[PDB]
Order: C-alpha cells, then sequence, then structure tokens
C-alpha cells in the first residue's frame, strides 16, 4: 500500500451531481 | 467563464494562506433566483456569471434545472441527508411583482415570510432562527446589525450529513504535525485507513487526487498539490478538470492519513462577485424591475456563511446565502 499523507494545504470537494461544496484547508 | 472556480479563485485571492470553503450550489441558485426579477444590464451580468450564454433556452434551462434538482431532494436521499431550500422575508410595506412571487415558489419552491425590517433585531431573530433551523444548528447568526433599510431578504440554505462508506477507526487518530507552510506548522488529529481507494496522480497540473465516498452517491474529493504547487493547482481548476478528475480514477491501495478538521468561510459576496463581472445589481443602477416596481431598489449585500466538519464518521456541511434588498 502506497502511504498517502494529507499534511500540507489541499482542497476539499463534496459532489453529487453538483458541486455541493468546494473549499481548501489551509490552516486546520 | 467558469462561476465556481472563478468564484473560488477570487476569494482564494482576497485571503491569501487562509481557510476558503463555500457552497456553490447555494450561490449559484442564489443568483438564478435574482436573476428571475432583474432586467437588461443587470441581467445579463448575472447569467453571463453563471456561465450562461445569450440563447434564451440556456435561461430556461437554468431554472428548469434547479427545480429539477429541488423536486428530486423532495424524494428521501438514499444513505445520508441533503436539504436544499429558499425562502422570501418581505416587508408588508414591499410590494412584489406577482410573477417574480410565482416564479419563486414554482421554480425555486420558495416559502413566503412577512417581516417587519423596521425591528432590525427581530427580523435578524426570524431570519437566523430559521437558517438556524434548516441547517440543524449549523448556520447560526448569519445575518449580523443589519442595515434597518432592508424591505427583502432572499435566503438560500443547504445540508448534508452523510456518513462515510467505511469509517475511519477511532484507534488509528493520532496527533500529527500539519505544515501550513515549511516553516509554519501545526499539530493536527491525523486520521488514517488503509483501503482501496479511487485515486489519480495528475501530472498537468502536478496534484494527488484521492475520492472518498459517502453512504449514497455522494463523494469527498481531496486534493494534495505537489509541494510548492497550490497556486498551479489553484489556477488549474476548472470544470472541465473536475470532469476529468472523476473520470479518469482509477482504484488503487492507500494508507490514507487525513486530517480530522473543522472549518468555515464567512463572506460579503457583493465585494467578491464584481470580480465575476456582475456589478450592476449591487448599485444604484440595479434593473430590478422585474421582483419590484418601487424606485430605487438594489442588492445591498449578499452575505454567504459555511461551516464543514470533517471527522472518522462522516461529513457535515451546511451553508446558506441572505440576498438583502434595499430601497
Amino acid at each position: 500500500s502506497q502511504r498517502l499523507v494529507f499534511n500540507r494545504p489541499f482542497l476539499m470537494f463534496i459532489v453529487d451531481n453538483n458541486i455541493l461544496f468546494l473549499g481548501k484547508v489551509n490552516r486546520p | 467563464r467558469d462561476f465556481t472556480f472563478d468564484l473560488y479563485r477570487a476569494l482564494a485571492s482576497a485571503a491569501p494562506s487562509q481557510n476558503i470553503f463555500f457552497s456553490p450550489v447555494s450561490i449559484s441558485m442564489s443568483l438564478a433566483m435574482l436573476s428571475l426579477g432583474a432586467g437588461s444590464s443587470t441581467k445579463m451580468q448575472i447569467l453571463e456569471g453563471l456561465g450562461l450564454n445569450l440563447q434564451k433556452s440556456s435561461e430556461k434551462e437554468l431554472h428548469r434545472g434547479f427545480q429539477q434538482l429541488l423536486q428530486e431532494l423532495n424524494q428521501p436521499r438514499d444513505g445520508f441527508q441533503l436539504s436544499l431550500g429558499n425562502a422570501l422575508f418581505t416587508d408588508l410595506v414591499v410590494d412584489l411583482q406577482d410573477t417574480f412571487v410565482s416564479a419563486m415558489k414554482t421554480l425555486y419552491l420558495a416559502d413566503t415570510f412577512p417581516t417587519n425590517f423596521r425591528d432590525s433585531a427581530g427580523a435578524m431573530k426570524q431570519i437566523n432562527d430559521y437558517v438556524a433551523k434548516q441547517t440543524k444548528g449549523k448556520i447560526v447568526d448569519l445575518l449580523k446589525n443589519l442595515d434597518s433599510n432592508a424591505v427583502v431578504i432572499m435566503v438560500n440554505y443547504i445540508f448534508f450529513k452523510a456518513k462515510w462508506e467505511t469509517s475511519f477507526n477511532h484507534k488509528g487518530t493520532q496527533e500529527q504535525d500539519f505544515y501550513v507552510t515549511s516553516e509554519t506548522v501545526v499539530r493536527v488529529p491525523m486520521m488514517s485507513r488503509e483501503d482501496q481507494y479511487h485515486y489519480l496522480l495528475d501530472r498537468n497540473l502536478s496534484c494527488r487526487v484521492v475520492g472518498v465516498p459517502y453512504q449514497g452517491n455522494a463523494t469527498a474529493l481531496f486534493i494534495l498539490p505537489s509541494e510548492g504547487k497550490m497556486q498551479q493547482v489553484e489556477n488549474g481548476l476548472s470544470e472541465k478538470t473536475l470532469r476529468k478528475w472523476l473520470k479518469m480514477f482509477k482504484k488503487r491501495q492507500l494508507e490514507l492519513y487525513l486530517p480530522k478538521f473543522s472549518i468555515e468561510g464567512s463572506y460579503q459576496l457583493e465585494k467578491v462577485l464584481p470580480s465575476l463581472g456582475i456589478s450592476n445589481v449591487f448599485t444604484s443602477h440595479a434593473d430590478l424591475s422585474g421582483i419590484s416596481n418601487h424606485s430605487n431598489i438594489q442588492v445591498s449585500e449578499m452575505v454567504h456563511k459555511a461551516v464543514v466538519e470533517v471527522d472518522e464518521s462522516g461529513t457535515r456541511a451546511a451553508a446558506a446565502t441572505g440576498t438583502i434588498f434595499t430601497f
């Protein structure tokens, strides 16, 4: 298994045949 | 013109290194409703800002599409929760056009409530309580220090709650360093789960894309730009890019580490939308003859508030957009 860590700013999309929410987690 | 992503970029540019979070559908739906009572250049800017061409058929399809979406959501979701709604709060002094009210009720299933805007405190309580109720307590105090010259406030709300198809094990969550920058580090609870995931290495924009499914048809997409490439990824965001990611996804085994987090976004869209060419509606030259024949009617502001909570069990997200009209 490939190790993938989200420990840098990342984007998040919540989708369902439409883009319900969109954002950037810069400072959790 | 790409509404969702041109808006994203405007927000990102207005607040560098800050969290960004909003609901594209909440805002687009609000702008679509606003166009119902707009005319001439004011309406043109709104439709073009949404990404439509000059074809009348495109305008009809815009509303038909949203009406279909709202009607579809009247059916119980399968595996999760998704609510989307609209409401008009109007003062008794205000005289709305018959056609606008009818279109709002028929196309957008809008609720219509009388409001005494002279009582600013009471108006805020009425509307904020409504928004809080519709968002199950997630969007509180949407309106703050209300103008008092307000005559109509159009509200759109959206509420989403879903469990991950496969939850993260709480025993797999440990504190780890999160690098806001190479020099700015913050401690965060890092969740983890080894499993098969839809994955793509985008060498064009230089980012890794991972899809994490919710119970039901919805899914979350997390994008991790390569070191130093966040700006590059942001510049490349588009409807086409999203379509590409979703269709090119391949299954791969990953030991995924994702932070447990909660972020939010609070915006005064009237200061941002002009960046997308939508400006007249916020001026004294606004053509809102479709909503009221009363003189000097314009949108003073369009406030948006959105919040999201991501944890081991799933995600809760909500947002509301309040479009305020004044005389």
